[PDB]
């Protein structure tokens, strides 16, 4: 009947679907590599859909996936054993490294663009208009990292002009010098921030930016990741 | 403990951003609100502006005159009476016409005539809003993805007030305005085809709704875990990954065996959804006019 | 067997329990103590699931159902065939659902981001556990909760509704049925923007995420922008369930009769309760 047949073809209608699905979502980290970077044998059943191309804004080019898959720079890991599917020991220092929880990618070191074409992430105190309009403000703070030191004093907070929204805590150390801090990692309170990922004396190691006045994707990444990787690598002293 | 990025723990403004521009007619913009504190815990605390075209007036005047024409009644029966109207709130019901008049257009005002009225405007005010979605989209050089997601609902509409209703020859076959009649003509309709838990366009559609509150609870818990890495910006990941992305993936890939992209994630959700009002507007489609019970069919599938 | 940067990543630890000892993958599958556990439940389940389909007589699954300990029993042991699995099936059950949220948790400790998954996760597994373990024993029996079968435990529910008549009379079913409506129609949204951003009209540039917050706008006269709207989600869904495990915990057990009866208290309002006219009077 009319109702049969409707039920099955949907299958099918659905099957079909299932498929462009899962194919759409392998136009990245596609193909599989072995343990050691060479291609791999069994790509499964689903096959690489064929390349489209994203015209990208304000002249920056095009982006083509499926691409060619290129991590562009150096992993500090080695085996821990003689088979497959097993951890990957950090030759030195993952952090720095950038590996394991900290890693960060190699992104294109241009920052983020509104729609306009001026640069999205700005400093406040260059935001024409943009206050703190409401809730505990950080400014001049003092950050304490998870050993329970002092480690610098907030200056200033970068904020996403567009999108008005908070992402970044300029913080200036004891010798002078700001690093930028994940407002999404900070715990703001009535009488200090408290990062809990840091310990005081690797607030230097986070890594800096060339431009005082924007932050490259690029950049973005260095930092969070290794503030991240300090979930794990920073307990020691937490 | 620490922050949970569910609501931020400061707020900051700037002037208006009046938006973009293209080829939008900014004389049909309005201006702008004002900016609320509290919006801003969760997400903008901008509000406005509004373009408000010639469709953007139609939809909306239709709009009322629709939920005005509802209102009118609910007084009739009211008796004019305030206190009964707040009390009865629920039970009023403007019902459509009567199976004798089945599809014709004299029903008397008192027995469905009120009813036509009133879905004469709503269905106006449906398409002239779904339209907008267009031109807004298209003024934006946008994808007409939005305009299209929307009409999967239409369709369920469509057919549970319209195609249905012109399948089973009358108006009374269609829903009525009310809040708890309206619910019972569900049940029922669910009763008067034998079991609905059977109808298995309807098991289907479940599926979707579920799966909608799994898959969405998923992409949003998620984003959150990974927005210390800035991912909350889809967009721009999508043109030049990130870690967040990344770890977005290896976590569900050394999860559930395997993983979607942070385009791609959107297009599994899109679906996910626009399916449940589609395997929708088929499974009530077909019970009674292809199939009169469903727990039956249930036994011979034909 | 790896993503293309999956490499610089599968570094050791993140482990909760047993150190290194599990720390591994097997396929792209992570694993850990807790993999192993929800292996060991989920085997072990899986097996009594297949004792109850011989000790019933049959090895269609549409067919195939284990039931609760009937009324009699109460809320103790249970002979097995008779409830007796039913019970342990529903432990099995309960110690992988448990399990798997944990493993979870250690990837979220390996890959070092936050615990907003498996933390949402916590509560599917609630919503569960008020059905099969929370109602019944306010309720005092077992066997209230539902059959685990393909369709015994729709009929589960169709049975168990009707007993309070119309159940969209029950008000706290009532929200939840909101929630479940707009969440979708969120990600309806989220994902025609997002993509509507992504995918613009032949011969354009990607969007901006300057664009979709404009639309909106220009369409309802607002924009809850990209981090909040993937923050009511979240809300959206958790909610949708939390009140459905809400309106089930409370039928039964503090209303049981009529649910369409509970709604004269507003109607029975001293200052309008007697005056005539309109639906009830
Ligand atoms: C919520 C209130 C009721 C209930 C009401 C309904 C109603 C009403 C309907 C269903 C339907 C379904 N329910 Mg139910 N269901 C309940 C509790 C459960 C539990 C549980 C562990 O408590 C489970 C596994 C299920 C499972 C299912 C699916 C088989 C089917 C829905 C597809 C779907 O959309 O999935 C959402 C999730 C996914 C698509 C993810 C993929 C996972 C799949 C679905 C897992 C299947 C597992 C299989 C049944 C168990 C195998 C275990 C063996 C040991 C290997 N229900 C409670 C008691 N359920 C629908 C149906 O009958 O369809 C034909 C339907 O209309
Ligand atoms: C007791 C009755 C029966 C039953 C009878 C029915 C019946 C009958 C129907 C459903 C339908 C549905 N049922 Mg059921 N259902 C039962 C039990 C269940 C159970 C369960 C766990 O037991 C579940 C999960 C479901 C789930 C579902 C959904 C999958 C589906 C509706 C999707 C939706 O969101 O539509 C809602 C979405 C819309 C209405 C979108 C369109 C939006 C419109 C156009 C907007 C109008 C706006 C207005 C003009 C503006 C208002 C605001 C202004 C500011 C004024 N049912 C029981 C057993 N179910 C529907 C379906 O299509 O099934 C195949 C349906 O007809
Ligand atoms: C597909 C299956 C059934 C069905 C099954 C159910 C079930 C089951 C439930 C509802 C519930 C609701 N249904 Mg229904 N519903 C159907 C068809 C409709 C139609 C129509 C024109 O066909 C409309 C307007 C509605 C409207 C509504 C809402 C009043 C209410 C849900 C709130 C919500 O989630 O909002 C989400 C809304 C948005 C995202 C949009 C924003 C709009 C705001 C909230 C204003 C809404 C105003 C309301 C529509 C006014 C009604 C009075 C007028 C005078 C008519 N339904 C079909 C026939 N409906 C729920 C309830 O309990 O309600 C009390 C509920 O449990
Ligand atoms: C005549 C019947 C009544 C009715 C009676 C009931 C009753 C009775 C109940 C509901 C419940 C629900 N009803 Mg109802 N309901 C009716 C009509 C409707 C309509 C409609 C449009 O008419 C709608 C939308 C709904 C909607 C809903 C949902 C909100 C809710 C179930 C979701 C949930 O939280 O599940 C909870 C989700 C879970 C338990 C799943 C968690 C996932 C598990 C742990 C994992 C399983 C894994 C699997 C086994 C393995 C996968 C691995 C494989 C390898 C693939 N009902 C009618 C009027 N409804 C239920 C509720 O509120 O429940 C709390 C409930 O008990
Ligand atoms: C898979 C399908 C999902 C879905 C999708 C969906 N819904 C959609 C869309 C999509 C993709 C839209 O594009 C459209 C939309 O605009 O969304 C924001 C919409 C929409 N989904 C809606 C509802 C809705 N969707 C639902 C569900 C779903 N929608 C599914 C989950 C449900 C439920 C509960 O299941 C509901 C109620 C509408 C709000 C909206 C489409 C609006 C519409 O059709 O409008 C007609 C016009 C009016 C009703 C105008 C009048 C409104 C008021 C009565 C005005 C009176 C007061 C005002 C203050 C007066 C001001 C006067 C001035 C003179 C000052
Ligand atoms: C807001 C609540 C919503 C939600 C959220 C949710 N679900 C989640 C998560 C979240 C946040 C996860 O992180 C987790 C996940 O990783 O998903 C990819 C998951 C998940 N949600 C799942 C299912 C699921 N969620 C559902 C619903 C929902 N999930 C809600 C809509 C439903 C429905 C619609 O009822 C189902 C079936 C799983 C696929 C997955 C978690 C994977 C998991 O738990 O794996 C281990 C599995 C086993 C050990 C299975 C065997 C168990 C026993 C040994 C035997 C079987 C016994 C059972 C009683 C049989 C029932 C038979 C029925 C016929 C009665
Ligand atoms: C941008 O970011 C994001 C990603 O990234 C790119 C993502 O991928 C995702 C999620 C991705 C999707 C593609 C969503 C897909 C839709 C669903 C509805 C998924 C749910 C359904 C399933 C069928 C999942 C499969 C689930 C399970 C539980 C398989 C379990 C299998 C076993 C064999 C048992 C496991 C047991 C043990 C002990 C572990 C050890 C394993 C052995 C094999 C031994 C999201 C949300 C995201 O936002
Ligand atoms: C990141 O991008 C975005 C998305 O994802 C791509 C989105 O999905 C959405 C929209 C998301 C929603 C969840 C809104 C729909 C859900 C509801 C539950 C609406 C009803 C609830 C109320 C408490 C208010 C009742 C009153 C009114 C007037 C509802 C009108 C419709 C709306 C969509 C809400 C707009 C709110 C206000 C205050 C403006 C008044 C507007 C009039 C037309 C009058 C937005 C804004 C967005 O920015
Ligand atoms: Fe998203
Ligand atoms: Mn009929």
């Amino acid at each position: 009947d009319l109702a049969s047949l409707a039920i099955y073809s949907f299958w099918i209608f659905l099957a079909g679907l299932i498929y462009y699905l899962q194919t759409e979502n392998m136009r990245e980290g596609y193909p599989l590599e072995n343990e050691d970077g060479t291609p791999a044998a069994n790509q499964g059943p689903f096959p690489l859909p064929k390349p489209k191309t994203f015209i990208l804004p304000h002249g920056r080019g095009t982006l083509t996936v499926p691409g060619p898959e290129s991590e562009d720079r150096p992993i500090a890991l080695a085996r821990t054993a003689v088979s497959e599917g097993f951890p990957h020991a950090p030759t030195g220092d993952p952090m720095k490294d950038g590996v394991g929880p900290a890693s960060w990618v190699a992104r294109r070191d241009l920052p983020e663009l509104d729609g306009h074409g001026h640069n999205k992430i700005k400093p406040m105190k260059a935001a024409a208009g943009f206050h703190v309009s409401a809730g505990k403000n950080p400014i001049g703070l003092p950050v304490r990292g998870c050993d329970l030191e002092i480690a610098g004093k907030v200056v200033d907070i970068w904020v996403d002009i567009p999108e008005q929204m908070a992402r970044f805590l300029e913080v200036e150390l004891k010798d002078g010098s700001t690093r930028l801090l994940p407002m999404q990692m900070v715990k703001v309170q009535s009488n200090r921030v408290h990062v809990n990922a840091l310990s005081s004396d690797l607030f230097a190691g986070i890594p800096t930016i060339k431009s005082p006045t924007e932050v490259t994707l690029l950049e973005e990444d260095k930092i969070c990741g290794y503030v991240a990787g300090g979930l794990m690598y920073a307990a020691p002293k937490r | 403990a620490e922050y949970q990025n569910i609501f931020s723990q400061v707020q900051v403004r700037g002037p208006a951003d009046l938006g973009m521009t293209e080829d939008v007619n900014l004389a049909n913009r309005s201006g702008v609100g004002p900016f609320s504190t509290l919006l801003g815990w969760f997400g903008n605390a901008q509000l406005g502006p509004i373009y408000l075209g010639s469709l953007g007036v139609l939809s909306l005047f239709s709009g009322l005159m629709w939920f005005f024409t509802i209102g009118i009644w609910f007084w009739y029966q009211a008796g004019w009476n305030p206190a009964v109207f707040l009390r009865d709130l629920f039970f009023f019901s403007l019902e459509p016409p009567a199976p004798e008049y089945g599809l014709s257009f004299a029903a008397p005002l008192k027995e469905g005539g009120l009813w036509l009225i009133a879905s004469f405007f709503m269905f106006v005010a449906v398409w002239s809003w779904w339209g907008r979605t267009y031109l807004r989209a298209q003024a934006l050089g946008m994808g007409k993805h939005t305009a299209w997601a929307f009409l999967s609902a239409i369709w369920l509409w469509m057919v549970h007030g319209f195609i249905y209703p012109i399948l089973e020859g009358s108006w009374s076959e269609a829903v009525p305005y009310g809040i708890f009649s309206h619910l019972d003509w569900t049940n029922n309709f669910s009763l008067v085809h034998g079991n609905l838990h059977y109808n298995p366009f309807h098991g289907l559609s479940i599926a979707f709704l579920y799966g909608s509150a799994l898959l969405f609870a998923m992409h949003g818990a998620t984003i959150l875990a990974v927005s210390r890495f800035g991912g909350e910006r889809e967009l721009e990941q999508i043109a030049d990954r990130g870690t967040a992305a990344e770890r977005a993936a290896l976590f569900w890939r050394w999860t559930m065996g395997f993983n979607a992209t942070m385009e791609g994630i959107h297009r599994w959700a899109i679906w996910m959804a626009v399916l449940v009002t589609l395997t929708g507007g088929i499974g009530i489609l077909l019970s009674d006019t292809v199939v009169d019970n469903w727990y039956v069919w249930g036994q011979n599938h034909g | 067997a790896l993503l293309s940067f999956e490499r610089k990543y599968r570094v050791p630890g993140g482990t909760l329990v047993g150190g290194n000892l599990f720390d591994f993958w097997v396929g792209p599958f992570y694993v850990g103590f807790f993999g192993v556990a929800t292996f060991f439940f989920a085997a072990l389940g899986i097996i009594l699931i297949a004792w109850s389909a011989v000790l019933q007589g049959t090895w269609n699954p549409q067919l195939i159902s284990v039931y609760p300990p009937a009324l009699e029993y109460g809320l103790g042991g249970a002979p097995l065939a008779k409830g007796g699995l039913w019970q342990i099936i529903t432990i099995c059950a309960t110690g992988a659902f448990v399990s798997w949220a944990l493993r979870e948790v250690e990837i979220c400790r390996k890959l070092g981001i936050g615990y907003h998954i498996p933390f949402a996760f916590a509560f599917a597994i609630l919503a569960y556990l008020t059905h099969v373990l929370f109602r019944p024993v306010m309720m005092g029996a077992w066997g209230y909760a539902f059959p685990y079968g393909i369709w015994t435990h729709l009929d589960w529910v169709s049975n168990t509704g009707y007993t309070y008549g119309n159940f969209h009379y029950n008000p706290a079913h009532m929200i939840a049925i909101s929630f479940f409506f707009t969440n979708a129609l969120a990600l309806a949204l989220h994902g025609a923007l997002v993509l509507s951003a992504a995918n613009p009209e032949k011969g354009k540039e990607m969007r901006t995420p300057d664009h979709e917050d404009t639309f909106f706008r220009d369409l309802v006269g607002y924009s809850i922008g990209t981090l909040g709207i993937h923050r009511l989600g979240l809300l959206l869904s958790l909610s949708a369930v939390f009140f459905s495990a809400l309106c089930m915990i409370i039928t039964g057990t503090i209303w049981f009769d009529q649910w369409v009866d509970w709604w004269q208290w507003w109607v029975k309002l001293p200052w309008w309760a007697n005056i005539p006219g309109g639906i009830n009077g």
